This record gives structure tokens, C-alpha cells and sequence, in this order.
């Protein structure tokens, strides 16, 4: 057994709403758990399985049933968003992400040409943007030449906007001046829940 | 929860070697019985290292691993926890934190009364490098607005800030978490949400402050004419 | 009815005052006569609940036993110059001949009971110049004084009494429906030593290993042995010949001048010995930790030197034997073994509070004997991929000494 | 305990066949760090012959040593 099993690795659940964690323990004994916020160490939230820390919200309880670690959030608010996790003794959990739960959003697909500067520095940069989306979640395939492109790109996505409360994604298709010349048409291919099909924007060798 | 003062954020090569230190008031310090140290991935969650005793200076770890890689060392007189890092691999870049477990916590488990600030150590033989910024020319043959950004590729180290007009556009642009590269570097686009039909137009001046190498680069992101 | 008690403790001892002995004084003198013909009345039908990791006698008698040094600390031993920044040359000299750059021999001018004479003499280092003090040096041994521990027997508070387990296999954290009121202990002696149990009270079944959550890598592992291990420890050399004290606050200890056949000192107990108890413990852990799991022992991975070695108090003169020999190995589900030891007078004692610093010796060489009855672990821990569990020398809670006898121990009042 | 030296009997009133009496001087530092000062002191019975021992100085104000009765009643 794996001394922890966090899930779900991701929660998304409106504000009011109550959140129900559960890290499934290996082994009896009492538990602890944190929240970190980007860019921020971890803080202590409950301690001993069922005892919040001083400062802590009434509003954050705790539990267990068995082994199951159970972890209780009642009437969330907006602030009360962020990374989670739970620690046994030396051993952390597997991290869950609590989001905001709202309706499924299409992205913006758009599909930029890389700058002639860098083409001729000899390197090329095929970036497809989804712009305001949710969730964040989605199945971006770079088609070049009708050729997938996996591992040949990397992407970046922002967090949850504090006032759109979506996402966006850049995803970057990093190739050469060979390839790139030897290619003309970089399909991106965008699959998501909020799209009917997969959005296909592409776009000529070297052209606008 | 007054943040454990660590040292600054660093850079080392494979092969280096790293002291990480992590100190505060004397009341916490004397609180405190072990402490401990946990690091986490880009993007990942907390990957927990070992700890070492205030009052002994007796040290333990998850791995023999971390006992020959990471020796940790304290001083009580100075109230200062050490980590010292040899053998630094490209797997050891992460951030690091330390924490502190006060005395009595009986069989409440592993809880810690304070959190260090974070410190982030980069292990990479890449030197020193300024961005260069490409403009995402937008399309101007699907809504009302679009968007437009600037490529800031291929700088060394973290972090690089970009602002947008000088600082006069914030609203409605994603600046993206920055990336490792497969060639060691680091790159990062910024784009923002803008009316498509002031495109070509209009003036788009991205501001790319790369603080590390302290480059500052302004380029506009335009049409193709 | 049984509560409590909770807390205090009533020594006491049969030794005379003839003895001048530290701890025969300390029990002689701080503490009162004792009461032989020891007696139980077992109790019918009743079952008392042991809770040693929150037992206020542990903490009273950790408390009681560290205070006892404030006993020394206010006579005679103090906290004085010289600090004077002494100069160290090579091995001194003749007869030694040695491979030893433990034994620094470091020349000073010593200020003597006048105002202002001073005198150039000697005195050692162990591990340029300076490498001393720089922090509260206690230094000052006084005569007589001598620390070896003695047994000290705790009898019930007035009106209370002393509920004892008689369970051959307690883990000192449970019910115990074998019980019997006592009058007092059995006889606790002031053990002073890290990772080894000296002379402390043996299991009477099967090795009994305890601690508070055997699964919390935090936690001590406590592992009472059921039978001895004579460790005879023995200086190879001499020197210090006695001390010559020179005024008021002023003393020649250390050196002597005599020197001898100098070389690291050490301890003998056949390897074999407490290799069958390492083979005891190793079968007591696999059942514990998955009933078949390979149990690997390793040495320490760093620390003071009063936790990385074996520190114990011989004859006043404490000794920092390293041991790693003593546990690298793994144990799957004539010749003695042989450790280098290393002499300080250097001790923190409390919490950071002081550093106790006693010498000269006196006389030459050295003789201890203590047997151990239990051992003091840590355990690494790892992923479902540990495999092997690793456990390495533990300590720094001196307090886990009285542990292994309290356990059983609980006072209890009545009404 | 600085070494005292000691001179002869002084002086002007006495005037008397007395070797217990000596008159001895020596360098007393003072309330300041480093401060010197040549005093006079008394040796009974060369110069040093005093402390090496534990010499318990200073008679304070006050005290006084005079028999005193003392009455003790029953425990």
C-alpha cells in the first residue's frame, strides 16, 4: 500500500459550497494537512485529523473513517481557493488543486506566426493560444503537415482568473529552421468540453 | 506564523555543491525540537527531505539518498538551520522549504507551528542569458477582440517580468508561468486581450524585464505589412 | 480507588556516608535511608492502565537527576579562566609513538595564585591554537567528587502508593491485570550514556522494543534486551598523574607529564556477545514491520559527537565510542568486535545550558564495567519501495534512560 | 594577595620592642580598572607571607561578633 492516497487531485466546487477531501491511509495513526497558495509556504489548516489550528476557520473540519482521512471545507469562499495536502508523519499526500466550479467555457483559439527574428536566429516558436477557457483542462494536437507534434512543444497555462475565473493556455510548438522551412501548414488542433470539435487554426510557412 | 528567514533564491551548476540556510527567532528555535526540510518540483507537490535535531544536531532522512547528498547542520547559538547540498544534480532544481515541529506533539502526527519564506535552487551549467523577445504578429484576415503577446525565449535565470505599455495595460493580460527548456534555458510568453480592429493601428509595446541579467527590452507586437 | 499521585518522587539508598562518591552522596546525603527487606501485595482481580511516554515520575525523575548537577556546579566545580589562547605542537613524545592526533599537547602562561605571575605549562586538547571555551566552559572537577551511577530507590509518597506491572511483555502503554503495590522501586540508577542502555532492567520474556508510534520516524525506538552484554572498557594508556591544584581559582589539571603507552582508547565485548541480541532484535522488528521484512542496521549519518558515538561517563572521565561497527549489517528474515573510542571532559549538559568540563583523571589509566540491557534506535523509513527497513543509532533524550525502567512504575492514590 | 613588603615599626610614637606589629606597602588597585595606589597594611607575628589558602576577606559594616544568649525550647 501507498502510505497516502489523496484524491481527487483536482476540486472544483462553487463558492458556498462545501468541499469533501479524502487521503486514504496506509496505516492507523493521526493526520495533518496544509494549504499552500502560489508562491507561498505551506500553513498548517488541521492538525491531530480532527483538530484545526489557532487562526484557522471553524468553517475547515476534520475526519477520518477507517484509514480514510476525510477533510471537510463548509461554505467556501472565493479566498479559500488554492493547493492543498495532507501529511502522514514524514510522508505527504498526492496534492489536490480546489477550484471554482463554473460552467463550461470554450476557448479563443488563436494561432501566431513566430517573428522572422528568430526564424533567421534559427529556431521557430508556433504558438496557439486558448484564451479564456474552462476548465483548463483540454486536448491541444499540433498537426504539421497533418504530423502530430508531441514532445516537440511545450505549454504554459495561467490560473484560475480572479474575476473571469477561467483559464488560458499557451501552447508552443519550438522548432527549427529546418523543419519549419520543410513544413508549410502548422494545424493546431483544439479538443475541449466546451467545443463541438477539435478547432483546427493553422497557418503558412513563414506567412501572415 | 511568522515565515522562517531562508537565504535568498540561487543558482549552482551539476556537480556544485549548496548551503541553504533557514534561521529565525531565538522563542521558535527553542520551541522547536527537529527541523525539517521539504522540497518541491516545478509544478509538483512537496517531496519531504529529512530533519535535524536542535538540541543534538542528530539528523535523519527519507532516503540514504539524502543522508550522503544533503547534510543538514544547526546552531543553536545562532538559532540557524543549515542545508548543505553536495553532488547538486539537474533533478535537484526545485524550491525548498523549511518547517518546524515544536515539542510535545505526542501522536498528533507530523505538524509544524512555522513555514520558511522558500528558497529556489537551480541546478543548470547554462550561464547567463537576456531574452530575446519575438512579437506574436496576430492575424488580421475570431471575435471582437484577440489576442497578442510577446515571446520572451531563451533567458537564463528566473524569473523574467513583463509589463505591458509600461504598466499601463494589466487589465486583461496573461502573463505565463515561465518553462525549462530542453536546453537549459528558461522562456516565457505574456500576451493580452485586445480589440481586433485597432490591429496594425495601434501600438503594442511589451516591456521585458529581465531582472537577473538586468535586461530590459521593449518590443512592439504588430501586423506583418 | 486508583488515581493519583501525579506527581513527585522520594529517594533513598542503604549507603553510608563513608562514601564520598557523587551519586552515593546524592543518595546518601540529598536522599535518605532506604528500606530493605523488599515487599509486594499483589492485587486481586484488578487491572491498571500504564502510560509511560506521558508519565510525570519519567518526567520528575529526568527533571530530578539533571538538577542533581547544580549539586556540583555551586561548591566547587565553576565556570572560570584561564581561557588563555594555548598553542599546540605534535605527540609529546618518546614512549608515544603514536598515530594519534586526538591528544593535543598545548602550551600556556598560566596565571598562578599571585596577581600577576604567570607560567608557561601544559594541557590538553582533544579531536594551531586556541579551540577551547569561547562559550560556558565549567570547568573544575574537585576532589573526591567521582560520577558512577548508584541505585536509588523511590519509595510511595505519603499516603500514596507505588503500583508495579508484573507483566513479562508490557508495552508500558497498556492495561496490566497483573499488578502488585510495592513500597518502593526496585532501584533506579542515574544511567549516563546515548544509543546504549547501561545497566538498566532486562525483559523477562522476549526483547521488548517500545515507542510511542513505532511508526513515527520521529519517535525513539526503545529496545529492552533480556539479557546482558558486559562491556569492559579500559584506558590503554596513563597520564594526569593526580592534580595539582595551584590557588584560589587557579588548577593544573590535565597533562601530568608521565605519559604512557598513549593510543585511542576502546571497550572489549565479544562481537559474537551482542551480535546474537542484534539477531533478537532484528527478529522482534520483522514481525513488527511485516512479519518477513529484512531488517538492515546502519550507523550514524552525522550529529554532535554525543549522539554520533557511544558517550558514556566512566569513572568521571566521559568516553565517545564510535560503533558504527556495531550495527553495519542486515539481517534477512574467537573473535571480538573491537571500537575506537575517543576521551572528552567536554559535556553539554540541560538544555544548551553549560558545558561541564571535569579533570585531571588522577592516578592512570581506566577501568569500567556496565552491561548493556537495551539499545536506542532510529528508522529511516522510505517508498513502498524501502524493501529493507533501516534503523540507525539514536538518543539525545537521556530521559528515554528512565523510560525503560518507569514504564512498569506508576504511583496511585486512594480514597 | 599581592606580595607585601614589609619595614620596620612605625614609627614616631612607637617607639616599642614589638616584631608582631608590621607595617607593610603594596600596590591596591582601586574601584578603576588599572588604577593603582601604594597603601599600607599590618602582617602579625620580608615581604608576602599571607594568603595562599582560602583567605576570607572583608568584615563588612556592622556584625560585630559578641556572644549573644540564645534560649531553646522543646520541639
Amino acid at each position: 500500500e501507498i502510505v497516502l492516497t489523496q484524491s481527487p487531485g483536482t476540486l472544483s466546487l462553487s463558492p458556498g459550497e462545501t468541499a469533501s477531501l479524502s487521503c486514504t491511509a496506509a496505516s492507523y495513526g493521526h493526520m495533518t494537512w496544509y494549504q499552500k497558495k502560489p508562491g507561498q509556504p505551506p500553513k498548517l489548516l488541521i492538525f491531530a485529523t480532527s483538530k484545526r489550528a489557532s487562526g484557522i476557520p471553524d468553517r475547515f473540519s476534520g475526519s477520518q473513517f477507517g484509514k480514510q482521512y476525510t477533510l471537510t471545507i463548509t461554505r467556501m469562499e472565493p479566498e479559500d481557493f488554492a493547493r492543498y495536502y495532507c501529511q502522514q508523519l514524514e510522508f505527504f499526500g498526492q496534492g489536490t488543486r480546489l477550484e471554482i466550479r463554473r460552467t463550461v467555457a470554450a476557448p479563443s483559439v488563436f494561432i501566431f506566426p513566430p517573428s522572422d527574428e528568430q526564424l533567421k536566429s534559427g529556431t521557430a516558436s508556433v504558438v496557439c493560444l486558448l484564451n479564456n477557457f474552462y476548465p483548463r483542462e483540454a486536448k491541444v494536437q499540433w498537426k504539421v503537415d497533418n504530423a502530430l507534434q508531441s514532445g516537440n512543444s511545450q505549454e504554459s497555462v495561467t490560473e484560475q482568473d480572479s474575476k473571469d475565473s477561467t483559464y488560458s493556455l499557451s501552447s508552443t510548438l519550438t522548432l527549427s529552421k529546418a523543419d519549419y522551412e520543410k513544413h508549410k501548414v502548422y494545424a493546431c488542433e483544439v479538443t475541449h468540453q466546451g467545443l463541438s470539435s477539435p478547432v483546427t487554426k493553422s497557418f503558412n510557412r513563414g506567412e501572415c | 506564523q511568522v515565515q522562517l528567514v531562508q537565504s535568498g533564491s540561487g543558482v549552482k551548476k551539476p556537480g556544485a555543491s549548496v548551503r541553504v540556510s533557514c534561521w529565525t527567532s531565538e522563542d521558535i528555535f527553542e520551541r522547536t525540537e527537529l527541523i525539517h526540510w521539504v522540497r518541491q518540483a516545478p509544478g509538483q507537490g512537496l517531496e519531504w527531505i529529512g530533519w535535524v535535531k536542535t538540541v543534538t544536531g542528530a539528523v535523519n532522512f527519507g532516503s540514504p539518498d539524502f543522508r550522503q547528498r544533503v547534510s543538514l547542520t544547526r546552531d543553536r547559538d545562532l538559532f540557524t538551520a543549515h542545508m548543505d547540498i553536495r553532488g547538486l544534480t539537474q533533478g535537484d532544481t526545485a524550491t525548498y522549504f523549511c518547517a518546524r515541529q515544536k515539542f510535545y506533539t505526542g501522536g498528533q502526527g507530523w505538524y509544524f507551528d512555522l513555514w520558511g519564506r522558500g528558497t529556489l535552487i537551480v541546478v543548470s551549467s547554462a550561464s547567463t542569458k537576456g531574452p530575446s523577445v519575438f512579437p506574436l504578429a496576430p492575424s488580421s484576415k475570431s471575435g471582437g477582440t484577440a489576442a497578442l503577446g510577446c515571446l520572451v525565449k531563451d533567458y537564463f535565470p528566473e524569473p523574467v517580468t513583463v509589463s505591458w505599455n509600461s504598466g499601463a495595460l494589466t487589465s486583461g493580460v496573461h502573463t505565463f508561468p515561465a518553462v525549462l527548456q530542453s536546453s537549459g534555458l528558461y522562456s516565457l510568453s505574456s500576451v493580452v486581450t485586445v480589440p481586433s480592429s485597432s490591429l496594425g493601428t495601434q501600438t503594442y509595446i511589451c516591456n521585458v524585464n529581465h531582472k537577473p541579467s538586468n535586461t530590459k527590452v521593449d518590443k512592439k507586437v504588430e501586423p506583418k505589412s | 480507588v486508583w488515581k493519583d499521585a501525579e506527581t513527585t518522587l522520594f529517594c533513598a539508598s542503604d549507603a553510608k556516608a563513608y562514601e564520598t562518591e557523587k551519586h552515593n552522596v546524592w543518595a546518601t546525603h540529598a536522599c535518605v535511608p532506604t528500606d530493605p527487606n523488599p515487599q509486594e501485595i499483589h492485587l486481586e482481580n484488578v487491572t491498571e492502565e500504564f502510560n509511560m511516554w506521558k508519565n510525570n515520575m519519567v518526567e520528575q525523575m529526568h527533571t530530578d537527576i539533571i538538577s542533581l548537577w547544580d549539586q556540583s556546579l555551586k561548591p566547587c566545580v565553576k565556570l572560570t579562566p584561564l581561557c588563555v589562547t594555548l598553542q599546540c605542537t605534535n605527540v609529546t613524545n618518546n614512549i608515544t609513538d603514536d598515530m594519534r592526533g586526538e591528544l593535543k599537547n598545548c602550551s600556556f602562561n598560566m596565571t598562578t595564585e599571585l596577581r600577576d605571575k604567570k607560567q608557561k605549562v601544559y594541557s590538553l586538547f582533544y579531536r594551531y591554537r586556541l579551540i577551547n571555551c569561547n562559550t560556558s566552559a565549567i570547568t573544575q572537577a574537585c576532589p573526591k567528587v567521582s560520577f558512577e551511577p548508584i541505585p536509588i530507590h523511590y519509595c510511595a509518597p505519603a499516603g500514596f502508593a507505588i503500583l508495579k506491572c508484573k507483566d513479562k511483555k508490557f508495552n508500558g502503554t497498556g492495561p496490566c491485570p497483573s499488578v502488585s503495590t510495592v513500597q518502593c522501586t526496585h532501584g533506579i540508577k542515574p544511567v549516563v550514556s546515548t544509543q546504549l542502555l547501561l545497566n538498566g532492567s532486562l525483559a523477562e520474556e522476549e526483547v521488548m522494543i517500545r515507542s510511542e508510534n513505532i511508526t513515527n520516524n520521529a519517535k525513539n525506538i526503545l529496545v529492552q534486551f533480556n539479557t546482558p552484554v558486559q562491556i569492559n572498557c579500559t584506558r590503554p594508556n596513563n597520564n594526569t598523574r593526580k592534580s595539582i591544584r595551584i590557588g584560589p581559582g587557579q588548577a593544573f589539571y590535565a597533562t601530568g607529564d608521565i605519559i604512557g603507552d598513549i593510543r585511542q582508547a576502546h571497550c572489549n565485548v565479544s562481537k559474537a556477545t551482542w551480535n546474537e541480541t542484534l539477531g533478537k532484535v532484528v527478529k522482534q522488528l520483522r514481525k513488527h514491520f511485516g512479519n518477513n521484512t529484512i531488517i538492515r542496521f546502519a550507523n550514524s549519518s552525522g550529529g554532535d559527537l554525543e549522539v554520533t558515538t557511544h558517550s558514556f561517563n566512566c569513572g568521571g572521565e566521559f568516553f565517545y565510542c564510535n560503533t558504527s561497527g556495531l550495527f553495519n549489517s542486515t539481517w534477512i528474515s574467537n573473535d571480538s568486535i573491537t571500537l575506537p573510542c575517543r576521551i572528552k571532559q567536554i559535556i553539554n549538559m540541560w538544555q544548551r545550558i553549560g558545558q561541564a568540563m571535569y579533570a585531571p583523571p588522577i592516578q592512570g589509566v581506566i577501568r569500567c564495567v556496565s552491561n548493556i540491557t537495551g539499545l536506542i534506535l532510529t528508522r529511516d523509513g522510505g517508498s513502498t519501495n524501502s524493501t529493507t527497513e533501516t534503523f540507525r543509532p539514536g538518543g539525545g533524550d537521556m530521559r528515554d534512560n528512565w523510560r525503560s525502567e518507569l514504564y512498569k512504575y506508576k504511583v496511585v492514590k486512594i480514597e
